[PDB]
RNA sequence: GGAAUACUGCCAGCUGGGACUGAGGACUGCGACGUAAGUCAAGGAUGCUGGCAUAAUGGUUAUAUGCCGCCCGUCUUGAAACACGGACCAAGGAGUCUAACGUCUAUGCGAGUGUUUGGGUGUAAAACCCAUACGCGUAAUGAAAGUGAACGUAGGUUGGGGCCUCGCAAGAGGUGCACAAUCGACCGAUCCUGAUGUCUUCGGAUGGAUUUGAGUAAGAGCAUAGCUGUUGGGACCCGAAAG
RNA sequence: AAGCUCGUAUCAGUUUUAUGAGGUAAAGCGAAAACUUUAAAUAUGUAAGAAGUCCUUGUUUGAACGUGGACAUUUGAAUGAAGAGCUUUUAGUGGGCCAUUUUUGGUAAGC
RNA sequence: GCCCUGAAAAUGGAUGGCGCUCAAGCGUGUUACCUAUACUCUACCGUCAGGGUUGAUAUGAUGCCCUGACGAGUAGGCAGG
């Protein structure tokens, strides 16, 4: 049994190459973020000092929680719960907002609270109940060798990789959003609010669009 | 989709054993075909004939290619020259393998197919006509 | 206009009596006073098809094939082109996209409030 | 005019109290802290200390206390309750045997197969051995007389598990089993055509057009055993008026 | 399931686009309400590439029909994904209440 | 908008009961708390699925091992005991 010593050089040699290139990688999307940020913020104090109004992007990203259970469901509603990957309750997804995914949203909308996520809650979705499906079989994350050896034909080989692939959609939103399985939260800490949930989240219930509360509820049923 | 044979030949799980080995650890598209094959009832591995066998060795590139049958090697009577080839099967009546030994030929078994080759190479492997009855 | 076996029509009555009125089928006979059409109707799961049997002016032509052409033909051209150069050309259609940061101005157009009205 | 605070949001900021769990069993992996060997909270709990060694812990059991639970079986798929059976106990008590066909699996031999009606022998209703016959299969089709399966490398085209060649792959090319689709060839039935000729009416050469059949187009069957299906025998068990 | 030929990137109680159908104004505006110029849906059918495009043109130039090569997978919208099709036959079943959503017809009121 | 009348008999009785009047009633707003065989995390049993293992000598190859998702059921079906 030769290959004593020269494998354990090359190994430890090569990995510590990935790791600069994750630290570059990371380094660069955190300026990126804080720029954008920062640069939005100009842009409407801009538009107020020159009098006129600055008005941003729609939004491209929502999250979508599954509220109700499984009971006395019609079938047209029971089938987009089944392509969004919504299949038991208090499971999410993320979903690409388009013309032809915004008519999905709307037409289970009595059955879910959807909304727009932001950073530090995909971050802690990510790093908490992040799960794999290689192959099958629901992976925990846990390390970078699992991400990159199956989702490095897309350039993605860290866990920010996918981070940032998710929250600003790039090309392979697609590929990096069907490698994560479905998320499986609890029910929320705190509570609802909300006495009864099956009323509009305009009219003092629970489902529909908050847009913005979808954060304060996810934070706490991580 | 079968996994194990429902027959009670311990020669034949001897055999299922070998070719499970070789099929796992070699990577060759024949062990797996003849592990499958290794699996079927009676009804659905009909006798070749000798004579098939001569038709097949007529082939434009088949010199000697070793040709293997995963049933039954029957005799023949309507032909008459028989060319001097290697064949590998199961069971050979004893027409047939008179015929074949006579002819200048050789009859083997699987398993030492299975050490002169492999993964199959240079062979050609041959089926039965399935519905010439019902 | 005139039909031949196995073309497309869609059944539309220039009044109680039977309402399919806006269905699409082939057309499976022609006869000298009309013509013949099927149907495949949903039996509570299943599609079995009605062979109906309409008139000359209760039927016309259908365009439902006409944009798959057209759009088949500027894929030609298209591709013709990105044969010609090296072009990412792009063919995919897309769905409609969210929109992106505007900038409006309140020069000639001061912003009027207006409240509900009363009863 | 210059600050402050509130509300909303973020921190890979710090820091106390409580409860449940401790799966795995030599090393291997990803990390971190160090100039350094080494160390660590990093692929699942260890360290120190006390009491007891027995009815103390635990199992069984009787009762008490807190909450829960309408009498079993059957038949009507509901007031779903009605209605019918049950006093108690022991023993008995209901899909079995056969004949004839059919699917499926195992075994033997395989263009064959089948010893056991009978004969020979026997350590005697066992075991061993055997001649001639016979059935099924290897040829089909017409109502019948009757006739009765290769132009070719056993065919032509498309697809096709493998194998072969070139190549690192990726691919590209060759030959292609079973089976499938379509065009043809051969056998019988059917409509014509009608030769070298002959008991003067016999014979049916040759070339043709329809469909047709569980046809041919290098055989796949026979016997035994098991699980099962259908039909007939009293036929899952008891219970009734009759000629 | 008996089982064997086939998981074949093709499928789907879903949305989007093209287009038909409701045509009700409730877009919305008229040549003296008098439109159809045209929405927004409400569930309503069909279609969205390899059995496809071009070159070249022999038969009953446009109609079908034959022919000899070019055409590549971000190969022609979104979401999900490996459980559709023949043969054998083998077991049970073959007739009913409550509610909601349309539609038709109803009288003391039910229906 | 609340409140009274706006008909209804016959063994003694029912917002479930006691009782409640700036409510323990009615309309509404903000919070805190109780609680399912539902949701989350962990262990154990089985079933299904995907990978490894002939390497001798080692104790069983219808074995041994690693990973994952799952678990109602009458007529009826298949399997192990």
């Amino acid at each position: 049994a030769e290959q004593v010593a020269a494998e354990r050089a090359a190994r430890k040699a090569a990995n510590k190459e990935k790791r600069a290139i994750i630290l570059e990688r990371n380094a660069a999307y955190q300026k990126e973020y804080e720029t954008a940020e920062r640069n939005i913020i100009q842009a409407k104090r801009d538009a107020k000092a020159a009098g006129s109004y600055y008005v941003e992007a729609q939004h491209k990203l929502v999250f979508v929680v599954r509220i109700k259970g499984i009971n006395k469901i019609p079938p047209k509603p029971r089938k987009v719960l089944q392509l969004l990957r919504l299949t038991r309750i208090n499971s999410g997804t993320f979903v690409k907002v388009t013309k032809a995914t915004l008519e999905l949203l709307k037409l289970i909308e009595p059955y879910v609270a959807y909304g727009y996520p932001s950073y530090s809650t995909i971050r802690q979705l990510v790093y908490k109940r992040g799960f794999g499906k290689i192959n099958k079989q629901r992976v925990p994350l846990s390390d970078n060798a699992i991400i990159e050896a199956n989702l490095g034909k897309y350039g993605i080989l860290s866990i920010d990789d996918l981070i940032h692939e998710i929250i600003t959609v790039g090309p392979h939103f697609k590929q990096a959003n069907n490698f994560l399985w479905p998320f499986k939260l609890s029910n929320p800490s705190g509570g609802w609010g909300v006495p009864r949930k099956f009323k509009h989240f305009i009219q003092g219930g629970s489902f529909g669009n908050r847009e913005e509360f979808i954060n304060k509820l996810v934070k706490s049923m991580n | 989709h079968r996994t194990a044979p429902k027959s009670d030949n311990v020669y034949l799980k001897l055999l299922v054993k070998l070719y499970t080995f070789l099929a796992r650890r070699t990577d060759a598209p024949f062990n797996k075909v003849v592990l499958k094959a290794l699996f079927l009832s009676k009804i659905n591995r009909p006798p070749v004939s000798v004579s098939r066998i001569a038709r097949a060795l007529k082939q434009e590139g088949a010199a000697n290619k070793t040709v293997v049958v995963v049933g039954t090697v029957t005799d023949d009577a309507r032909i008459f020259e028989f060319p001097k080839t290697t064949v590998a099967a199961l069971r050979f009546t004893a027409g047939a393998r008179a015929k074949i030994v006579k002819a200048g030929g050789e009859c083997i078994t699987l398993d030492q197919l299975a050490v002169r080759a492999p993964k199959g190479q240079n062979t050609l492997i041959l089926r039965g006509p399935r519905n010439s009855r019902e | 206009k005139v039909y031949k076996v196995g073309d497309i029509v869609d059944i539309k009555a220039n009044m109680p009596h039977k309402f399919y009125q806006g269905k699409t089928g082939v057309v499976y006979n022609v006869t000298k006073s009309s013509v013949g059409v099927i149907i495949n109707k949903m039996v509570g799961n299943r599609y079995l098809e009605k062979r109906l049997n309409l008139r000359v002016e209760h039927i016309k032509h259908s365009k439902c094939r006409q944009e798959f052409l057209e759009r088949v033909k500027a894929n030609a051209a298209k591709r013709a082109e990105a044969k010609a150069q090296g072009v990412a050309v792009q063919l995919k259609r897309q769905p409609a996209q969210p929109r992106e940061s505007r900038i409006v101005s309140t020069e000639g157009n001061v912003p009027q409030t207006l409240a509900p009205v009363p009863y």
